RNA sequence: AAAUCCGCCUCCCAACAAGCUCUGCGUGGUGGGGAAGCCCGGGUGACAACCCCCCGAAGCCAGGGAGCCAAGAAAAGCCUCUAAGCACAACCUGCGGGAACCCGUACCGCAAACCGACACAGGUGGGCGGGUGCAAGAGCACUCAGGCGCGCGGGAGA
RNA sequence: CGAAUGCCGGCAUGAGUAACGAUAAAGAGGGUGAGAAUCCCUCUCGCCGUAAGCCCAAGGGUUCCUACGCAAUGGUCGUCAGCGUAGGGUUAGGCGGGACCUAAGGUGAAGCCGAAAGGCGUAGCCGAAGGGCAGCCGGUUAAUAUUCCGGCCCUUCCCGCA
RNA sequence: AGCCGGUAGCGGGCGUGGAUCCCUGGAUGUCCGAAUGGGGGAACCCGGCCGGCGGGAACGCCGGUCACCGCGCUUUUUGCGCGGGGGGAACCUGGGGAACUGAAACAUCUCAGUACCCAGAGGAGAGGAAAGAGAAAUCGACUCCCUGAGUAGCGGCGAGCGAAAGGGGACCAGCCUAAACCGUCCGGCUUGUCCGGGCGGGGUCGUGGGGCCCUCGGACACCGAAUCCCCAGCCUAGCCGAAGCUGUUGGGAAGCAGCGCCAGAGAGGGUGAAAGCCCCGUAGGCGAAAGGUGGGGGGAUAGGUGAGGGUACCCGAGUACCCCGUGGUUCGUGGAGCCAUGGGGGAAUCUGGGCGGACCACCGCCUAAGGCUAAGUACUCCGGGUGACCGAUAGCGCACCAGUA
């Protein structure tokens, strides 16, 4: 899709970054004080998951902490038939 | 002219598609020269010129209708 | 209903079309999206008489402003078409 | 992929060509045109003649040629080669008959009709642009054709 | 509401003033007409002529031709007009473009990427004043003609035969 | 009882065998536009296929059909089938997300989750049956109003920002599932009491509930939709609807005068000027074959309900939980919990888990990781009503052929 998990539905999220000079007023501190508060995205950490599935080659775009998931949706073996376009079935319809 | 096109209409039903096609085949001329005596010049106190489309419309309808459930 | 009494529509009623009945070239105002080959047998078939070359041509209306109302007349177009020798167009004959 | 084609090597003949093709110009059956002046755009001049020289292109033959370095589009039309398929098809050549649609076509177009609010001394790309003289020429001066005297005038003569 | 260089509208002042848009230039006779320096005709004079002439393209879109017209538009006048009303007028197998080709570029199945909108992208497709392709000379109309006609001359398709 | 629109005229026609006109449905509906056969400089250009038409093979016309995507079927889609495209005044949720400005400068802060961009939904959308609140052995889904309250707090503790519980009200209903065990169909196979995906059963709760056994006798009596069905009612045209004449002035009476009358109607508008009784209305009553509605009345349908004992089978995963980075909440890092979440690590199934504002115990409240749910609420392109609402420089930009020139 873009950026997002396929396994997940993870997407990036919108954060900001905080400069803070300062400190701690739990230290003796007399306060943090913030210099800057700017926009940044927060992506999720994805990486390419390429399993030998009946067929052919399946190549995953998911997000690092639900790889396993690929490997238990491998697991699901029947319809030895069409295209590399088999994750369509790989897919909620497992989950579903 | 509106006692006889009560009959002139339900005379043309129950009249099978192909004469239907092919009265109005006739009518379509019968206006297209009626057109040129208008045309060439008050040859028509006209005023037909409207109830012949009109008749030419009143037919495709009825040719229509035999056309809708079963021909 | 596709007839040929649609696409013939009025006869062309000037000096330049009557010099044309010395040959046998008449012209009529026939319906604008009509074509050379379908005007042809809509001749053919409505007046009983054999075609040789059709010529069209198209004429714009004229912008006419009636009273501070400008608008725009309908578009016509016409065609003038070869009659085999020796035929005659008949009714199209008078004056 | 397959080709009898293309490419690559080898003998052979040919040859600073011819021939085979292809353009352009000239001639060509024949068809047009045809002044001045004269009488009201039009008659007649007329059965007009229609020929000989000379200058001569930047244009044509054109993919011509020589030099040069900065090293100078693509694709179809076209020829050929074969694969599937099919070889009673299909293609080529020649003669015949029939078929050949849509759109533009008015007029302005260095300007009073386009861009400039104006009938605005501005701006707007391509071709023709005749004659005489002046070294030449699209220069300059006059002038063919054709087009115009710029849509306020009349005087006065500080 | 008198004031905001207020806002919209109407009418003054300047003032019968400056200007009437190239210093290429006019004169006269005759005619039409309610009315003429300005419209038509003739003759004489001046001006452009690698042009101020002629032919295409773009753009403009009926301004073209004819009849009838002068309120207004025209820097005056107008009987004239590019103006008002109305009628007419553009004819193509061969000219231009399309049922041809590709160029930059655009778009875009495969594919890739992007919070969304969307961005890229080999092929393919779109794209022309470049490639390809068969018409030359005359006559005719108030106004169209390589278009209608005259003569000579070619191109494609389809179907036949050899 | 007149009609052939604004609109007369010429030139013709129709209507008590019920025209014009108004309501409902139906038919025709060129081209463009999501535009969808293919192109394209919207409204133009060029096709494939099946049938038709012309003399009809070339040319042309006509009717039909052919975009792409998703999904379910199936033989890997060679096909079929339903669905999706786009528009919409404002309202709605989500995804993004400013600045001037305020702070009498400015950076945290503010303006503000505003303006705006994008995606989706509908006549509403969101939300919604508690891992909830929060001190009363206490409330009980959500939305909205009023109050609580400018309180609690937040805050360069600056400017400023600002809850909730509770209480009063509007409306008021809660329902499916995954999992254990049972059946099964096909599958794969290292054939098995195995795994597994598709379906059917079952079962859905926090005083904990369910499963499988054990005993009990449990019952269809009762319950009953938000789904379908009929109906009243409503919308889309209409209809009936009391009661005055005369005389004067006056261009003209409704004025003035004489004598009357109706009133479930004395609201208003019109009529040559000022009318309850002249016309159009008004009070009061009527009216649907057809299309839409039907939230009310009726009826069916799904669906739903036992007790006790034992067993410990199941009770939603890269989730809870913890740490780093942040958002949300009144909370600006603060003693900062709660609800979300990008990164890392990473459980358990009742003796399990989250919460009561860090953390520990105690005492309590709740059942996370699956889903739907009317009504009360928002808006006003549209129709109608009402006005100490304007009256042509006003009132919408437009009272007039204006988003026009
Ligand atoms: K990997
Ligand atoms: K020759
Ligand atoms: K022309
Ligand atoms: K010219
Ligand atoms: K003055
Ligand atoms: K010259
Ligand atoms: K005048
Ligand atoms: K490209
Ligand atoms: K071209
Ligand atoms: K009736
Ligand atoms: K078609
Ligand atoms: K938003
Ligand atoms: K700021
Ligand atoms: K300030
Ligand atoms: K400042
Ligand atoms: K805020
Ligand atoms: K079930
Ligand atoms: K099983
Ligand atoms: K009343
Ligand atoms: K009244
Ligand atoms: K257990
Ligand atoms: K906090
Ligand atoms: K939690
Ligand atoms: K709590
Ligand atoms: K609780
Ligand atoms: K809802
Ligand atoms: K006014
Ligand atoms: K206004
Ligand atoms: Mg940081
Ligand atoms: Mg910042
Ligand atoms: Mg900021
Ligand atoms: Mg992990
Ligand atoms: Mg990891
Ligand atoms: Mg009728
Ligand atoms: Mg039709
Ligand atoms: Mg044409
Ligand atoms: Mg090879
Ligand atoms: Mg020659
Ligand atoms: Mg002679
Ligand atoms: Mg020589
Ligand atoms: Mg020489
Ligand atoms: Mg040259
Ligand atoms: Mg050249
Ligand atoms: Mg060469
Ligand atoms: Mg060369
Ligand atoms: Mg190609
Ligand atoms: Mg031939
Ligand atoms: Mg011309
Ligand atoms: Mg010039
Ligand atoms: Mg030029
Ligand atoms: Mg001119
Ligand atoms: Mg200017
Ligand atoms: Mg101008
Ligand atoms: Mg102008
Ligand atoms: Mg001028
Ligand atoms: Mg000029
Ligand atoms: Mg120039
Ligand atoms: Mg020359
Ligand atoms: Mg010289
Ligand atoms: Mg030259
Ligand atoms: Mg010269
Ligand atoms: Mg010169
Ligand atoms: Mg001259
Ligand atoms: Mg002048
Ligand atoms: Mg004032
Ligand atoms: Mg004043
Ligand atoms: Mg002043
Ligand atoms: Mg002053
Ligand atoms: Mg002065
Ligand atoms: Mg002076
Ligand atoms: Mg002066
Ligand atoms: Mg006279
Ligand atoms: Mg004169
Ligand atoms: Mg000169
Ligand atoms: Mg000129
Ligand atoms: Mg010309
Ligand atoms: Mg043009
Ligand atoms: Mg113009
Ligand atoms: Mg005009
Ligand atoms: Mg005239
Ligand atoms: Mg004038
Ligand atoms: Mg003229
Ligand atoms: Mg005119
Ligand atoms: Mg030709
Ligand atoms: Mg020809
Ligand atoms: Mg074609
Ligand atoms: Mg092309
Ligand atoms: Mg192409
Ligand atoms: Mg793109
Ligand atoms: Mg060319
Ligand atoms: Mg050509
Ligand atoms: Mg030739
Ligand atoms: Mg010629
Ligand atoms: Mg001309
Ligand atoms: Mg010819
Ligand atoms: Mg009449
Ligand atoms: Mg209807
Ligand atoms: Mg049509
Ligand atoms: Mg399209
Ligand atoms: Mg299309
Ligand atoms: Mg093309
Ligand atoms: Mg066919
Ligand atoms: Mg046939
Ligand atoms: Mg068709
Ligand atoms: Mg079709
Ligand atoms: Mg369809
Ligand atoms: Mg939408
Ligand atoms: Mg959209
Ligand atoms: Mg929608
Ligand atoms: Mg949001
Ligand atoms: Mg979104
Ligand atoms: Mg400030
Ligand atoms: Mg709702
Ligand atoms: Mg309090
Ligand atoms: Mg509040
Ligand atoms: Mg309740
Ligand atoms: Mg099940
Ligand atoms: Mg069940
Ligand atoms: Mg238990
Ligand atoms: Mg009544
Ligand atoms: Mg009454
Ligand atoms: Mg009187
Ligand atoms: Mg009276
Ligand atoms: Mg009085
Ligand atoms: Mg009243
Ligand atoms: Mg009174
Ligand atoms: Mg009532
Ligand atoms: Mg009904
Ligand atoms: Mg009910
Ligand atoms: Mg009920
Ligand atoms: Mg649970
Ligand atoms: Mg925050
Ligand atoms: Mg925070
Ligand atoms: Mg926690
Ligand atoms: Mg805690
Ligand atoms: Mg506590
Ligand atoms: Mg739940
Ligand atoms: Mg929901
Ligand atoms: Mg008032
Ligand atoms: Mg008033
Ligand atoms: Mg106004
Ligand atoms: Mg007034
Ligand atoms: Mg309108």
């Amino acid at each position: 899709m873009s950026k997002v998990c396929e396994i997940s539905g993870k997407r990036p999220i919108v954060a900001n970054s905080i400069q803070r000079r300062g400190k701690a007023k739990r230290e003796g501190g007399v306060g943090k004080k913030t210099t800057g508060i700017s926009k940044r995205r927060q992506y999720p950490n994805l990486q390419k998951v390429r399993v030998r599935v009946a067929g052919q080659e399946i190549t995953f775009r998911v997000a690092a902490s639900h790889i396993p998931k690929v490997y238990e949706l491998v697991e699901r073996a029947k319809g030895l038939k069409l295209e590399g376009l088999s994750p369509k079935e790989i897919k909620k319809e497992l989950l579903k | 002219k509106l006692s006889e096109v009560r009959k002139q209409l339900e005379e043309a039903r129950k009249l099978s598609p192909v004469e239907l096609e092919k009265l109005v085949r006739e009518k379509k001329r019968e206006l297209m020269e009626l057109r040129f005596q208008a045309s060439i010049g008050q040859l028509s106190q006209n005023h037909k010129i409207r109830d012949l489309k009109r008749q030419i419309a009143r037919l495709l309808t009825v040719l229509n209708e035999k056309r809708r459930q079963n021909a | 209903m596709k007839t040929a009494y649609d696409v013939i529509l009025a006869p062309v009623l000037s000096e330049k079309a009557y010099a044309g009945f010395a040959e046998g070239k008449y012209t009529f105002w026939v319906h604008p999206k009509a074509t050379k080959t379908e005007i042809k047998n809509a001749v053919e078939t409505a007046f009983k008489v054999k075609v040789v070359k059709v010529n069209t041509l198209h004429v714009r209306g004229k912008k006419k402003r009636l009273g501070r109302y400008l608008g725009k007349r309908p578009d016509r177009k016409k065609a003038i078409v070869q009659v085999a020798p020796g035929q005659k167009i008949e009714a199209l004959e008078g004056l």
